[PDB]
């Protein structure tokens, strides 16, 4: 028993009680407690229906069942020592908190005759992950992955703190002046415009409304929630911009108040550094973790579990095929028919009648003709019997048994049976008015018959199938996380949206279904912050307890998108590594079988090929591409547009000269050099040609052999991929054909939502402004039709595409829920259960199928660095440690002499000086965070007392490092160069702040950039930053393609969309237009992010009106815009999203050694600290040191590199003589070769006589030695 | 005064760093050319306010001169900095301030 | 208002008591539903026949057309269709105006 104590067994047969079902009645009790929290309905102001009263009478019964078992485990176990032991166990504490925190609130309630103590009850569903151990191990593989990510999450925090401080300084207090009607407190906005700032006499947007005056006192831009005028609001609004959701409205607001020309930089830089760079780092680290994890499994035993059972299944079906033809094998003709069926001809005539069906499905549209309807009923009843015949013929032609076995022949059974089941159901009089829709839904299955035609992902789909044990368990614990949060949302925000506005806040938290939907919308990121502003306003406002709701909102986005990395990416890094290894395994299975049955002309060329000559042309492409971008779109009669036209006729003479001279010497990429030159001379349909004039820049790529080689790689990335691109296209067609059968005819609405159809929606109706019934305006009413609808299949697909991008999916979802009937107007919450289609599509496309697309480009690039096979005597860990030992080079330290300077030298390099001065940067942060808006005047001057008192300190750590290090040794470190710059930059600011009052916000950033000095101490952050900054700088070509793409799109965009008018209320306004090249590029950047990118597409599609400064014949004011916007916008979103997964994966795979390092055994992190101890024995390098200090070097070393936590008398004395080393004069053994045998010992350890054999290997596979190994051989 | 003076001081670090085999010294010479760059850009902003508070405005001869000496000194200073700071290390073995 | 609370009991109350039911979701819906109950209250007047056709004179009020102070004498018109034979009566319990 080993009880270690005990009272007798007078009642302690409680350990007998607990056998099989008590573990499962208390698992059934807890599921009944989660349905009682679900069916609760939160009502405003203490109002309750009668089911909420009977549900708090259920809570008492659920409070004792959980409360007696919490006593029957403190008696089934033993006395109090046992209690402490239990405390160690995680599950008991969780199960004891919940039911001690449950009796605590039932008694303060029952005394009281607390509505925030009711909240802890939501914690109950976690008690359910306690009673399943198959889910307890899924949580630990979540939490284990967390440690590698720590250096990132510390870097994100120090990046929000810089831009919260900088942003605050730059934009503090600026956004408090909105437009107002004269002599009134009504804010004056246009119809679809939100309230944005003004400026009297500055650079901002002045009022241009008929009767408005710009005055201060406005609280701020989103009910005062967003702005930068203390530290908590500055940092809430920098965190929001980092998640790329609503970062342009902040930028637009900032311009409007401060001005247009500078604040683009703070935001663009933040987005680029803050999200894209960090996203790449996080993604790379996680992937490395997965590879390491895969490594621990596959080398242990997990390869043979999936190889045998895939071979023992394919040997089983071969064994069962030898049976099913045997027992199976009355007329010879039938056999002949079967043979014909096997015959290929039948495989090009199953694709004939399946292609009839796709066409039939796609031809459903709304308000179609009457012949088109009846042809689909003819072709259906034909192809049902054609589908009948094949099944009958197939099942009767090759055997009834082995028809059963196929993964696709089972479905061919299901088609014709439920094909005839509909044709028997309607043709009995039993359409059943929903079933005439519900039974038509199933002949949408016939387009799934082409799934067998792939034979390409037939390897991966199968792998996926095995894994539906492993697929499902993480999705189970993401689903248990959306429940807890939904319940929590219900507690904080249920019944709290009682705003007296007349506007619709439809993503609320009132039911459980609605709460769940709201929670899902915050995880997809979509419009998540406009869900948060309703929750700050449901509490007080932007006040002290009102804004602490925001932390709850933040946790759901951060900790909930940590699960979505471990789920989806785990799937896409593990199950696309088995299905690749097995593809190589079926490849080593492949050709080993097929080997068995087998067994004056000279001068011009020189000038042209001259290097000097090339650099004269590639700065005429640099001038001609600045002339395309300087063009003015609206006014063709400008002096600018004329005088740039002479720069057209300058250069395209010179590229002609390049062309004709090129066909003096020589007799695909040069058919592009012919075309560009002809286009200009022709252009001096003209309109179409001009767009084809921006491709001059592309030709520059041949010019650069790097740019030649990278367009080749991008073209290669289109080879292996286009089965994923095909599979997704076939599925985007299945959801678009379900969505047509569900939402066709139904996205119409009236202008006022009382008039339910088109015959009614005619006339005028009254709108009411700000919900005031005394103030109304007449507006005509029209039968509007949604801009994204499901009305033919092509239309349905566009909507689905927009939804995958996650932009506007919430609007579409709401439109879908309200949809009424075939041609009527909407009903509020008519069919809430049509969220299932959208959610399923999102999980299927945007989560799961795009993540085997990032997980595919990776694994076909791991093998780009693995198809090169290095089977020499030295493995991976040898190349990254011996080649480092060849090419190593010593540091410097500069220990000086003249002991007056040595006095200053040791004071500065101490630990308690690095502790003093990295505790004064921490005080300079807090003095800069204390700044706020409308602070006091005593707060106003001590901020200038303090900022002058910090500058005198940091000027005096700079003199102490000049005199000690003897300034040659001072500008040797790059961190003393940067620290010299932040010192001098803040002395001038002390001057320039004080010559101001004795008689520049850019210099006040020299106070905050001294916080970057905190990277000089953190070793692990800086090795992470250096690794990627090295790689981005080593791969500029990869990013170049993105830049080239932006340049090409911007040039086209000014040319088509350039003449829309900047009317405000639309999405082409004074912040978001295509008028200038810088503006167009900014607009494109907004698109990479996906901000309202569909909206912009809608804005510029033909119907739009041209600005008055353009020219057009009168009466034709409404004729600009173009329909090319659909292609252009779709194209940019797809080319920019493919070049971004090409850039991320290219940078993850140049640092694959850092990321799959496994820091336990060895790295260069030991090889660094060797030299940093060797720096104490070398002032400058000189090669060698004395032998008296060699034994004192080995005492300083970590034992995985040197010698142990033991005493060095036996092992470290004997080995240093016995293991080899070069013997020069007494105190001369070199740096370059002592480090060799010191790491040749720790691994790659060899016997004697073959000390030439390590030097034999160090010349073949190794990078050239350079002649330095002649002391590293000996 | 600071934009002119800083430039003069910067020269004294730069003129003395081409002799006696010292190149560390240049590092500060590139600092003062960014500062002399940015102390015209305050000047540029300071001169704009005078014309904005005071009848039209047009600059021809010496705003676009100094806005070509801002962009010269501000960007010939940052590039001289990165053309004198050693390199990004590019290899796991290498370190900044690496010998020779 | 726009809400999810159950409307069956309220409709039942209206039906039980010979009243009527009216929704109002919006401000523009207030004006025609808070005047519409006089179609119900006029019913036992249109079943009174000729006895209900009595002139009544209003309180003095300013004329819509700016005439000045005035009083109006009113009479209700009833919807009689197929009276000869008593054929319908489905909507014959409202006043024409
Ligand atoms: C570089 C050039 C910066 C120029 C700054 C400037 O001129 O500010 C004046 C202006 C001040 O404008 P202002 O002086 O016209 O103020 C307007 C006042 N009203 C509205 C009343 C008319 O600053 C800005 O408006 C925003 C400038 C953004 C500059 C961003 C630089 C920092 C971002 C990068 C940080 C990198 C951190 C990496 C970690
Ligand atoms: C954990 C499991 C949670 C289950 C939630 C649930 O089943 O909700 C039931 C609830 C029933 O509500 P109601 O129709 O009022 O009936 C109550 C009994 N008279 O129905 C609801 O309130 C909505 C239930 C939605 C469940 C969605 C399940 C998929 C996610
Ligand atoms: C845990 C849940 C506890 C709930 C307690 C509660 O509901 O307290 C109400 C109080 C609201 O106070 P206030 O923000 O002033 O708004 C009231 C209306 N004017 O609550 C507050 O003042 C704000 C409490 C914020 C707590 C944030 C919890 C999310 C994490
Ligand atoms: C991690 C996120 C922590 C967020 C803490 C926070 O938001 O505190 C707000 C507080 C605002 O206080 P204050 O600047 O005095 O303004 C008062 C009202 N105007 O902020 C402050 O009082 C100043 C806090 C400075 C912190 C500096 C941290 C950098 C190291
Ligand atoms: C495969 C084909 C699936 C088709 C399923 C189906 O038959 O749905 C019909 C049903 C009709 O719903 P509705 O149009 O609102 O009509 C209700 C009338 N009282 O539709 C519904 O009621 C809601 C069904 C949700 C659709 C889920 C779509 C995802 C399918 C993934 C496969
Ligand atoms: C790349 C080129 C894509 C071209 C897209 C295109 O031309 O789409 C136009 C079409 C418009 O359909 P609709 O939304 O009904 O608008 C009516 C007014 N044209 O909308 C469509 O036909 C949408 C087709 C694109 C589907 C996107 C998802 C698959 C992408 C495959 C590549
Ligand atoms: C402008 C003046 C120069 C600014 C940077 C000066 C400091 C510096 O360049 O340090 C480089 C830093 C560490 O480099 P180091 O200690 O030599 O180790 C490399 C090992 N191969 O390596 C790193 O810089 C890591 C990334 C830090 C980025 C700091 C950005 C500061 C500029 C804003
Ligand atoms: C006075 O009462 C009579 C009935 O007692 C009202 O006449 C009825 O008016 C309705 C209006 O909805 C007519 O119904 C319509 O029938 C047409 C077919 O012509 C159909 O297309 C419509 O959908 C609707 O069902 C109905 O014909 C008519 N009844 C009779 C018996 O004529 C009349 O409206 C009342 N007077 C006034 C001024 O309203
Ligand atoms: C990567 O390209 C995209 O940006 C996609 C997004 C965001 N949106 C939609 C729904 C896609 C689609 O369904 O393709 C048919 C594409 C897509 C995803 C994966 C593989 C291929 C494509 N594709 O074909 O464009
Ligand atoms: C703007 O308002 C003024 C004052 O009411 C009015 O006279 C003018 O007509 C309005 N704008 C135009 C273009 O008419
Ligand atoms: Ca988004
Ligand atoms: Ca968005």
């Amino acid at each position: 028993f080993c009880l270690t104590l005990q009272n007798p067994l007078r009642k302690a047969c409680i350990s007998i009680v607990e056998w099989k079902p008590f573990e499962t009645i208390i698992l059934l009790t807890i599921f009944a407690n989660c349905v009682a929290l679900a069916v609760y309905l939160p009502m405003p102001e203490d109002d309750n229906n009668s089911l909420n009263l009977g549900l708090e009478k259920l809570e008492y019964f659920f409070l004792t069942v959980f409360s007696i078992e919490a006593a029957m485990k403190i008696i089934a176990y033993g006395f109090l020592f046992h209690q402490d032991a239990y405390l160690r166990s995680g599950w008991n504490v969780l199960d004891f908190i919940i039911v001690f925190l449950g009796v605590f609130t039932a008694i303060l309630e029952q005394v009281n005759v607390v509505k925030a103590l009711r909240a802890f009850r939501v914690l109950r569903p976690l008690r359910l992950v306690s009673g399943v151990p198959s889910l307890q191990v899924v949580l630990n593989s979540i939490f284990k992955a967390m440690l590698p990510l720590f250096h990132i999450a510390l870097l994100v925090l120090f990046m929000v703190i810089i831009y919260a401080i900088i942003g605050l300084e730059l934009f503090k207090g600026k956004m408090h002046k909105t437009c107002y009607y004269i002599g009134t407190d009504i804010v004056a906005t246009v119809e679809n415009e939100k309230p944005s700032p003004c400026a009297r006499t500055g650079s901002g947007r002045p009022c241009t409304i008929n009767g408005s005056e710009c005055r201060g006192g406005w609280p701020g831009p989103n009910h005062g929630i967003t702005h930068f005028d203390n530290f908590g609001f500055s940092m809430l609004t920098v965190y929001q911009c980092i998640t790329m959701e609503g970062w342009t409205d902040v930028l637009y607001w900032v311009n409007d108040a401060i001005g247009n020309e500078w604040p683009w930089i703070y935001f663009v830089t933040l987005i680029l550094l803050g999200s894209f760079f960090i996203l790449n780092l996080v993604l790379g680290v996680l992937s490395g973790e997965f590879t390491k994890e895969r490594e621990k499994a596959k080398s242990r035993g997990t390869f043979q579990k999936l190889r045998e059972k895939q071979q023992l299944e394919e040997d089983l079906r071969g064994y069962m095929s030898w049976i099913t033809q045997g027992e199976v094998m009355n007329r010879v003709f039938r056999w002949k028919c079967h043979d014909l069926v096997k015959s290929r001809v039948f495989y090009w005539l199953v694709i004939l009648i399946v292609a009839l069906n796709t066409l039939s499905i796609a031809s459903e549209h709304h308000n179609q003709p009457l012949w088109l309807t009846h042809l689909q009923d003819i072709a259906n009843r034909v192809l049902l019997s054609l589908f009948t015949i094949e099944m009958l013929l197939k099942m009767y032609g090759l055997g009834l048994r082995q028809y059963f076995m196929s993964i696709f022949n089972r479905f061919d059974c299901f088609v014709v049976c439920s094909g005839i089941l509909e044709l028997l159901l309607v043709e009995s009089g039993a359409m059943t008015p929903l079933g005439i829709s519900v039974l038509r839904c199933i002949r949408l299955l016939r387009l799934f018959k082409i799934t067998k035609y792939w034979t390409s992902l037939s390897n991966l789909v199968a792998s996926l199938l095995n894994s539906i044990r492993s697929i499902a368990s993480l999705l189970l614990l993401l689903f248990l996380f959306i429940i807890i949060f939904a319940l929590l949302g219900m507690q904080l925000f249920g019944g709290r949206y009682d705003f007296e506005d007349t506007e619709v806040r439809r993503s609320n938290f009132d039911n459980f279904p609605q709460a769940l939907i709201s929670v899902f919308q915050v995880l997809t990121g979509e419009d998540w912050n406009s869900v948060m502003y309703n929750g700050i306003m449901a509490y007080g406002g932007p006040s002290y307890p009102g804004v602490l709701v925001c932390i709850y909102f933040i946790i759901l986005f951060v900790c909930g998108n940590y699960i979505l990395l471990n789920v989806f990416l785990a799937i896409a890094v593990d199950n696309l590594a088995e299905a690749e290894s097995l593809t190589s395994a079926q490849k080593a299975k492949a050709e080993e079988r097929k080997r068995r049955k087998m067994s004056v002309r000279v001068l011009c060329h020189r000038i042209v090929n001259a290097t000097w000559f090339t650099n004269f042309i590639l700065l005429f492409i640099l001038l001609s591409s600045a002339a395309l971008a300087a063009e003015d779109p609206i006014r063709a009669e400008s002096v600018r547009n004329q005088i740039l036209g002479y720069f057209d006729i300058a250069f395209t003479s010179v590229f002609t000269v390049e062309i004709v001279l090129k066909m003096t010497t020589y007799g695909y990429f040069n058919i592009l050099d012919l075309l560009v030159v002809a286009v200009s001379l022709i252009s001096m349909v003209v309109k179409i040609l001009r767009v084809l004039r921006v491709l001059r820049p592309l030709r520059a790529i041949n010019r650069a052999k790097g740019l030649k080689h990278v367009v080749q790689c991008v073209f290669v990335a289109i080879r292996t991929i286009g089965n994923i691109v095909l599979v997704t296209t076939l599925l985007q067609f299945m959801f678009a054909c379900i969505g047509v059968q569900l939402f066709k005819g139904k996205f119409f609405s009236c202008n006022d939502l009382s008039k339910m159809t088109e015959e009614e929606c005619r006339g005028y109706y009254y709108v009411y402004k700000d919900g005031d019934p005394t103030q109304m305006e007449l507006r005509p009413r029209q039968w509007i039709h949604n801009d994204f609808h499901f009305d033919n299949v092509l239309s349905a697909m566009m909507s689905l595409f927009t939804v995958s991008t996650f932009e506007g999916w919430p609007q579409l979802l709401y439109r879908a829920i309200d949809s009424n009937e075939e041609d009527m107007g909407p009903v509020y919450n008519n069919r809430v259960e049509m969220a299932i289609f959208f959610i399923i599509y999102i999980i299927l496309i945007a989560f799961f199928m795009m993540n085997i697309f990032v997980g595919f480009v990776i694994v076909t690039f791991q093998e780009q660095g693995e198809t090169e096979y290095k089977n020499c005597e030295l493995d991976k860990n040898q190349r990254q440690c011996v080649q480092y030992a060849l090419k190593a080079r010593p540091l410097r330290c500069y220990i000086p002499k003249n002991p007056y300077q040595y006095q200053v030298w040791y004071v500065v390099t101490s630990s308690y000086f690095e502790y003093l001065m990295f505790a004064l940067i921490m005080l300079n942060t807090i003095c800069l965070g204390m700044q706020h808006y409308h602070q006091s005047e005593e707060m106003n001057h001590i901020s200038d007392i303090l900022n002058v008192a910090f500058t005198i300190i940091f000027t005096l750590e700079m003199i102490l490092k000049l005199l000690a290090f003897k300034a040659r040794g001072y500008f040797g470190d790059p961190w003393n160069v940067f620290d010299f710059l932040i010192v001098i930059g803040s002395i001038i600011d002390v001057i320039l702040s004080e010559i101001d009052t004795f008689l520049s916000a850019f210099f006040r950033l020299f106070r905050v950039m001294r916080l970057i000095k905190l990277l000089s101490r953190a070793e692990g952050v800086r090795t992470l930053l250096w690794t990627f900054i090295k790689s981005f700088q080593a791969l500029p070509y990869v990013a170049l393609l993105i830049v080239m793409l932006f340049f090409i799109y911007a040039v086209i965009g000014m040319q088509m969309f350039g003449k829309i008018a900047l009317v405000d209320g639309t999405q082409i306004n004074r912040n978001n237009n295509f008028q200038t090249f810088p503006q167009a590029v900014l607009l494109l950047f907004r698109c990479a992010t996906g901000e309202a990118w569909q909206e912009i597409l809608l804005a510029c599609s033909y119907g739009k009106l041209c600005d008055p400064e353009s020219d057009y014949a009168p009466g034709e004011e409404y004729t600009c815009g173009t329909n090319f916007a659909y292609y252009y916008f779709i194209s940019f979103y797809m080319l920019c999203a493919f070049l971004i997964i090409n850039l991320f994966v290219a940078v993850i795979m140049d640092n694959f050694d850092y990321l799959t390092r496994d820091w336990s055994i060895l790295g260069p992190h030991h090889l660094d600290e060797f030299k940093a101890i060797w720096a104490e024995y070398d002032p400058e390098a000189k090669g060698r040191i004395k032998h008296l200090d060699v034994v004192t070097l080995l005492r300083r070393i970590q034992p995985p590199l040197g010698f142990g936590k033991f005493c060095p008398h036996r092992v470290a004395c004997k080995r240093l003589v016995g293991m080899n080393m070069p013997l020069n004069s007494d105190g001369t053994v070199t740096f370059n070769a002592t480090l060799f045998a010191l790491v040749r010992t720790a691994l790659k350890i060899k016997t004697e006589g073959n000390f030439e054999q390590a030097n034999e290997e160090l010349r073949a596979i190794i990078k050239k030695i350079w002649k330095r190994t002649s002391m590293k051989l000996l | 005064v600071f934009s002119l003076g800083f430039l003069i001081m910067g020269t004294i670090c730069a003129l003395m760093a081409f002799r006696k085999k010292r190149d560390y010294l240049l590092r500060p010479a590139s600092m003062f050319y960014v500062f002399a760059g940015l102390c015209l850009f305050v000047s540029l902003e300071v001169m704009r306010q005078s014309v904005k508070r005071m009848i039209e405005y047009y600059y021809s001869w010496s705003f676009a001169c100094a806005c070509a000496a801002f962009v010269l000194l501000f960007l010939g200073g940052i590039s001289l900095l990165l053309f004198s700071l050693p390199r990004m290390p590019q290899n796991p073995w290498e370190s900044c301030m690496d010998a020779e | 208002g726009q809400h999810n609370y159950d409307r069956g009991p309220i409709q039942w109350m209206a039906c039980e008591n010979k009243g009527y039911y009216y929704e109002i979701p919006s401000i523009g819906a207030i004006r025609i539903n808070t005047q519409e109950y006089l179609d119900v209250l006029g019913r036992p007047m249109v079943l009174a026949g000729d006895k209900a056709k009595q002139v009544q004179w209003t309180n003095v009020y300013l004329d819509a057309l700016e005439l000045g102070l005035v009083i109006t004498g009113t009479l209700p018109v009833f919807n009689i269709t197929g009276q000869f034979e008593n054929k319908t009566n489905l909507k014959n319990q409202l006043i024409l105006g």
